[PDB]
């Protein structure tokens, strides 16, 4: 069941902490990714082209990178996902997948990045991940209604808080 | 073997009294996990310039390259650890050296965004022009990961 | 593995419309609990005493409840829950559990429950819930930063978007 | 057998046309699948009316109880189904009958919050004193769920 490795991949995410070392990332990618994996990020289009395509030795470097930001949590929300089977493989598409991010201590917004997550995986014990292709549609961010409370007489406050502080 | 694991994981820790101590007991300076990392591969990656120096020192493989080909001037590249990067090239680490993706350090320094790593190992005579398997030069890794600084010294050479 | 099951209680939910019949929600209630469960739901402090005690006949219908509110999602998170085994049953003490909805096509609310969850499952084949307490420490409530860019002019409509929808 | 399950389908599909078909084709009206649900459970909890008359009509047990001991009078209150609780009062439904937990129809529809079909079982006699396996009275229900306009009813008997 594929479904599992994706609960067991935003499980893992929890234990991330700023007190983590960087080999923590490797050990992340070891469970979870293929010695020969690929990592394909497609941006929204809204921007300019934007394409991320990397092989495994910057897989851990990718994944750090989402907590450079500020986000201090990660997990991905898989609306609906398509198993299929076939030869060496099993494919997982879904086109509802969210990247959700938490920023701040304490959180003072949150990401949610909507796209479509291709994901190959080997069909062994392991069940790995072979490919990993996640084709952005759009990314919207929250923030807490007590923002909006606590800044309601600040039209300039209003003005920043308005913006987003990511791009996709 | 026994002395090997406890020397990977106080290189990792960079716990520098227990680097001394093992390495005092006989401990092997080129002992290597599963994935084929070495005390260096690890220390460079968590940039414990220290134990870098000091394993260097004792005859450690300044080369040394994992099953996907990755030795400590990648890591160190990627993570973005400037002194280390200086001790490996100045230690012979070979600088246009290939992963089993074709990534070259200068290809992982063009992603991690060092301007000053970049310019260290293209001093050192970093291909400009290598092709990682996607086709990808250090000058395409840094359009991609938004580093245009980087991007304009690679338009150079 | 009880994480598996509230993966798997999380996966039904989103099999959920408005298109659905009452008794979608006792077949839900069939796979997921006990003939004899019980659940608890302890309301936030900052309010009076509130305390739902239910068995299984009313369980259909408290979870039916969560989407009258205009909720059109509903999943739990669990960061670092306490699997323990016992002689009839396996404990699952989750301190940070989070109960997300989405309110409104389109989404103009995000509203997370937050609480210590404590659920017993029954040891067997069907790995069902015998009970189910959640006490609520706070909710918070997001809104999209769009709404706030629209609405940064009205005085009036930003003091309405600064009111809690729910209470807890 | 066979037919009983096209029957428990089509009473919980409300598909009128189909439940005629069926019964005229000798289907069991207290056919009933593992969870002890009859037609009149189902039709009932998804608010079909005329499948209620017609099931009810055709001596469908007005009280008939699945394993938890729940009839549809039951369903009917906690799904907050008026017509439904009349007619099955009407062909004799136990206004106070007791499932596995205690619950009364009285406490499901102190707990569904239908002001309507609260009045209707207290004018067929429903135990305003009634106590569910947690000390529970449909008064208390009412408070629990928020429905202080039940409860004022309910402090009367």
């Amino acid at each position: 069941q594929t479904d599992y490795r994706i609960f067991e991949l935003n499980k893992r995410l929890q234990n991330w902490t700023e007190e983590c070392d960087n080999l923590w990332w490797d050990a992340f990618t070891t469970e979870f990714f293929e010695d020969d994996a690929m990592l394909t990020i497609t941006f929204c289009l809204e921007d300019g082209p934007k394409r991320y395509t990397i092989g495994r030795t910057l897989i851990p470097r990718y994944f750090r990178s989402i907590f450079e930001g500020g986000a201090t949590e990660l997990y991905y929300v898989l609306k609906h996902p398509k198993e299929s089977f076939h030869n060496n493989f099993v494919s997982l598409d879904c086109d509802q997948c969210t990247m959700v991010t938490q920023h701040g201590k304490p959180m003072f917004t949150q990401v949610c990045v909507e796209g479509r997550l291709y994901l190959e995986f080997m069909f062994d014990d392991m069940m790995r991940i072979k490919t990993w292709h996640f084709s952005i549609r759009q990314h919207r961010e929250l923030i807490p209604r007590s923002i909006l409370a606590m800044h309601a007489q600040d039209p300039q406050m209003l003005d920043q808080l308005s913006k987003n502080i990511t791009r996709c | 073997s026994d002395l090997g694991k406890k020397l990977l994981e106080a290189a990792r820790a960079g716990q520098d009294d227990e680097v001394r101590i093992l390495m005092a007991n006989g401990a092997d300076v080129n002992a290597h996990d599963k994935r084929g990392h070495t005390p260096l591969h690890l220390a460079a990656t968590n940039g414990h310039l220290e134990i870098v120096e000091v394993l260097l020192k004792t005859g450690a493989d300044v080369n040394a390259y994992d099953r996907t080909g990755v030795t400590p001037l990648h890591l160190a590249a990627m993570w973005g650890h400037l002194e280390i990067v200086e001790v490996l090239l100045k230690a012979g680490a070979d600088v246009n050296a290939l992963d089993m993706v074709g990534y070259t350090p200068l290809h992982l320094a063009a992603w991690d965004g060092h301007l000053e790593i970049v310019e260290v190992l293209l001093k050192h005579g970093a291909d400009v022009n290598a092709q990682d398997k996607f086709g990808k030069t250090p000058f395409d890794l840094a359009i991609d990961n938004g580093n245009e600084d980087i991007a304009e010294v690679l338009q150079k050479a």
